[PDB]
């Protein structure tokens, strides 16, 4: 059986840790995990603008990732309706 | 390049010359190595041994457009200046 | 009417028959150390070594290719308890070799000695192997460093013994349980921790093998320390 | 080494990672705190550390750790509770239960996030409930609890005369 | 403060609570041997998960004995305060210096007592 | 600098020679490799020895608890007092505690623990007096007591 | 106490075959992986079993 | 032959020792059935040992 | 003399075996028996059904 033998080097078979690994998972979920209060930082930055005396928008108005084949029908029907 | 020498190992602060000659090296511990470049194949010219004195800060290196001098610093002593040709 | 195989570890047996058994020839003939039983050849006796008690017998069962412990070799024995394996130990090495069976409980420390009465090779120190200079007085340079302790910091306790008493090129053999060293990891990462923590040390590690039929969760190390240039 | 502005050396504790570290009044020992519970000291050699004593393993990890300015004492924090510990005999002479929310329960674990300690007995504790704690060492109760931000309090200091401390907060 | 050295596995005040609390439970089951003698007969026969012992007893040598055969069989045991706190637990009007859980087919407490063997063998480090 | 050397013979107290060799701990290894070059760095100045194993027991009990016996305070004092030399040891508290009985200064190192293992795998050919029967003998009695 | 008297007796027995019966010749699911170290890559390709 | 042995006795001990904590005044709630391998399984109301 | 040819014919052709169901049930019972040791019809057929014949 070749499956039971394995050789290997001994620089590559040093690896991440497993217990390392947990105590991050720990951090994680103890600071952005469920049950925290935790907002995103472009709405963070949006509130001032709410309050400014003249309004703007959001500091990032576009959202790369909302959609992208709905985004490509809605210049299909801009052009259409230029005529 | 295929080969470099080992006592490159940990370079506080790289500096190139006007010309593509000379390359200019500060080691972590006290040491300045003058490498000669020519079409790819390097040779290690010089070793300036360490400055005397207590090590203050990060070392920092400056060359002259000519290329006659180097200056260096990180010590208490001051800064040196070396010429590279002597 | 029982056939008697060579093994290919020198000083160590494997007899056939109505026993299959592992075994090493008995340095005291006509006693038995713990209630194994014994055969004879023509002449010649030999000592059965149970699989299911102990741990170097289960490495070598399983295919080990080096144990480094041979006829007239010095040995430094880290967690000899009652002395079970010492015995089989000291009947590989012989009269010319040493064994130091190093063990700090009392009560395991009172079978030691009635078993370093009537074997002569062996050396009974009842310490700490967390403080191997607490015993320099009695212990030389030795060429094999066993280690049995079953106890976290493992590798330092047999790094601080192997710097004081294991010459240059000497082999180390190291059983580790995967559950001593942390309960709630996988036994595979536990293994592979204890590698990097050896290089860490002047320790190679040529090879490992885990001893699953006799036991569970328990890999055996062979290495080298100190190699020559 | 600053000297040298290299690292002098690595040393592996064999208690897993480590999470908090003090050292003495006197510099000349080192304490360790670890994932599986267990409280270290470590003696500062001339040139190295040296591993010297376990104190009695905790049921959960050490986040925090303070010294008793003469030396005699340890604080140490750890989820949902403080262990205080005589330095001559590592042993955990008070436990003292957090609440996980201020005066009421909550599913959520209480992390103690940093622990203070005076030289009139006094420890200060700061915790993800958002409150800051004193309690008494001698009883091993509280005596005074300030509710101060809406989030996670998370760490502590104070000057070397105990008239003045800082905390800061999740919130900044 | 003020106990004998030779009690080691001296179990703190949560964990008391927990250990005494599946000592209540064990009785309930019929699952509780209570009294040194009658412990040490379920180590001999091996039918014993751990051992709970009493470090109040005035001359401590009086168990001491327990230790060494649970070593034997590889049977964890820890060390208790009080001998009357032992003593109600195992339902008893009479103190009581050592107690043993014997092993049970089809118990309902195997996954607590499972976890109580698991925080015993934490002490021993 | 002078060494001293826990044997279960007796007490061997080394002089080296080569002082300049210690200060490179990497190369240490390569003086101890043959009995020819490690006589070239350390040489026996004495050798005092146990004359039964009651007697030894009684010494190594006080050395390993970091305390001397009135025998060895008359070795020190004689030996490595009378001349003016760092006495090197194996043991840190052993090296605290001769400071204030004895006006010795002593010195626990790294190098002196690489000096340490070099002599110990030299120990035959460092000691000529002492025969090998007779180690193997007293290592029997004192394990054993 | 009759059912335990033979039970207890026997059970040592079983304890006492077992220590001259090893299992040699062990064919089964499980496995040992068996793990050799080698400093340089080119060991590791030419590695061969026997 | 003597492993299969020691497992059928080990259960026949049991249960007539779970028979015997039967002849027991105090109130008991039956939690399993009785099989083959192990007992039934009891719970008996609490009270001290007067 | 060389006994290489010998010695593998006799390590070779003596091959056996125990059994499977053998085995197996000699290393359960070394495992020990402590608790750390040791390892058509649906409620929508009967609730329609009420509803419809019934209800």
């Amino acid at each position: 059986q070749n499956k039971s033998y394995l050789a290997v080097r001994l620089k590559d078979q040093d690896l991440r840790d497993s217990r390392q690994q947990a105590a991050q998972a720990f951090i994680h979920n103890s600071l952005y995990g469920p049950g925290t209060n935790r907002t995103t930082v472009n709405k963070f930055l949006s509130l001032a603008n709410k309050r400014l005396p003249v309004k703007r928008a959001a500091v990032q108005f576009l959202n790369n990732a909302w959609g992208i084949q709905k985004k490509q029908n809605a210049k299909r029907f801009k052009r259409r309706w230029m005529v | 390049v295929s080969k470099m020498p080992a006592f490159l190992r940990s370079a506080l602060q790289i500096l190139f010359s006007e010309d593509s000659t000379k390359l200019f090296v500060a080691s972590n511990q006290g040491a300045l190595h003058i490498v000669q470049l020519s079409g790819g194949s390097f040779k290690h010219l010089h070793a300036f041994q360490p400055q005397s004195g207590t090590v203050e800060a990060m070392c920092l290196l400056a060359v002259s457009p000519d290329g006659n001098w180097l200056a260096a610093s990180g010590t208490s002593a001051g800064v040196h200046v070396y010429n590279v040709k002597q | 009417n029982v056939m008697v195989e060579p093994h290919r570890h020198e000083g160590v047996f494997i007899c056939r028959g109505k026993e299959d058994a592992l075994v090493t020839k008995n340095l005291v003939p006509g006693e038995s150390v713990y209630g194994e039983k014994r055969v004879s050849i023509s002449k010649i006796e030999y000592r059965a070594w149970n699989p299911f008690r102990s741990k170097l017998a289960a490495a070598i069962l399983g295919g080990v290719d080096q144990i480094h412990i041979k006829p007239g070799a010095k040995v430094l024995y880290l967690g000899a308890a009652s002395g079970t394996t010492v015995s089989h130990v000291s009947d590989i090495v012989g009269p010319d070799g040493l064994v130091y069976a190093v063990e700090f409980s009392h009560r395991s420390g009172r079978d030691l000695i009635n078993l370093a009465k009537k074997r002569t090779n062996i050396i009974p120190v009842i310490e700490d192997a967390r403080h191997p200079h607490k015993y320099r007085m009695l212990i030389a340079m030795v060429d094999v460093i066993f280690a049995d302790v079953a106890q976290p910091d493992q590798t330092r306790i047999v790094a601080l013994n192997a710097h004081t008493f294991l010459r240059n090129g000497g082999h180390f053999v190291i059983s580790i349980k995967a559950n001593c060293i942390d309960s709630t990891a996988s036994a595979e990462a536990v293994f592979a921790s204890e590698v990097k923590k050896m290089q860490q040390e002047n320790m190679k590690p040529q090879e490992q093998l885990t001893l699953e039929p006799y036991e569970r969760d328990h890999a055996v190390v062979v290495g080298v320390y100190r190699p020559p240039p | 080494d600053l000297q040298a502005l290299n690292i002098k050396y690595a040393m592996d504790a064999f208690g897993g990672p480590i999470w908090s570290m003090a050292a003495s009044p006197s510099g000349s020992q080192l304490l360790v705190g670890c994932e599986d519970g267990s409280v270290k000291l470590f003696q500062i050699t001339p040139d190295k550390i040296q591993f010297e004593r376990n104190f009695d393993r905790q049921k959960s990890r050490i986040l925090s750790l303070s010294w008793h300015p003469s030396g005699t004492h340890i604080a140490a924090g750890s989820i949902d509770y403080i262990s205080v510990f005589d330095v001559k005999s590592g042993s955990a002479v008070h436990k003292m239960i957090v609440d996980r929310q201020y005066m009421g329960v909550s599913k959520r674990k209480c992390i103690v996030w940093g622990v203070a300690f005076l030289s009139d007995g006094t420890i200060i504790s700061v915790d993800s409930a958002g409150k800051v704690q004193f309690w008494d060492s001698a009883t091993g109760t509280l005596v005074k609890s300030h509710l101060i931000a809406n989030a996670d309090v998370q760490s502590i200091a104070v000057a070397d005369q105990e008239d003045s401390f800082v905390v800061g907060t999740a919130e900044g | 403060a003020d106990v004998n050295p030779k009690a080691y596995p001296l179990a703190d005040a949560h964990l008391t609570k927990k250990l005494l609390d599946l000592v209540q439970q064990s009785c309930n089951y019929k699952q509780l041997r209570k009294g040194a003698n009658e412990a040490t007969k379920t180590l001999n026969r091996g039918i014993s998960e751990f051992i709970v012992m009493a470090a109040d007893a005035e001359p401590l040598e009086i168990i001491l004995h327990l230790p060494l055969l649970c070593e034997d069989k590889n049977v964890p045991y820890v060390f208790v305060r009080s001998k009357q706190a032992l003593g109600r637990a195992c339902g008893v009007s009479r103190p009581v210096i050592a107690c043993s859980v014997t092993i049970k087919e089809g118990s309902q407490l195997k996954q607590q007592i499972q976890s109580i063997q698991q925080s015993i063998e934490r002490l021993l480090v | 600098m002078l060494v001293l050397f826990e044997t279960s013979v007796g007490y061997a107290i080394f002089k080296v020679l080569n002082e300049k060799k210690l200060q490179e701990v990497d190369s240490l290894w390569k003086e101890f490799e043959t009995p020819e070059k490690a006589n070239k760095i350390v040489k026996l100045k004495h050798f005092e020895k146990f004359q039964d194993t009651a007697e030894a027991l009684a010494a190594f009990t006080a050395l390993m608890e970091g305390k001397i016996n009135k025998q060895l305070k008359k070795v020190l004092k004689k030996i490595v007092k009378e001349a003016h030399e760092p006495l090197a040891v194996a043991d840190a508290k052993l090296g605290g505690v001769i400071k204030e009985k004895l006006n010795l200064s002593c010195i626990h190192s790294p190098v002196v623990n690489e000096l340490m293992r070099g002599i110990r795998s030299q120990m035959d050919g460092l000691i000529p007096g002492v025969e090998p029967r007779e180690m193997a003998a007293m290592c029997l009695g004192l394990a054993h007591s | 106490k009759y059912i335990e008297m033979k039970r207890v007796a026997e059970a040592k027995k079983i304890e006492r075959l077992k220590s001259e019966l090893h299992l040699l010749d062990f064919q089964g699911k499980q496995q040992n992986k068996h793990v050799f170290f080698f400093d340089t890559k080119k060991e590791v390709e030419q590695f061969d079993v026997a | 032959q003597r492993i299969e042995r020691e497992k059928k006795l080990f259960v026949i001990a049991q249960k007539i020792q779970t028979r015997k904590d039967l002849m027991d005044k105090t109130q008991k709630v039956k939690v399993k059935k009785e099989t083959v391998n192990s007992p039934a399984i009891y719970k008996f109301q609490s009270r001290r040992k007067r | 003399r060389d006994h290489l040819r010998v010695n593998l014919k006799f390590l070779t052709r003596t091959r056996s075996t125990v059994a499977e169901s053998v085995s197996q049930q000699i290393l359960r019972q070394n495992r020990g028996r402590k608790a750390c040791d040791r390892p058509v019809f649906t409620e929508e057929d009967f609730q329609k059904f009420q509803q419809e014949y019934f209800g």
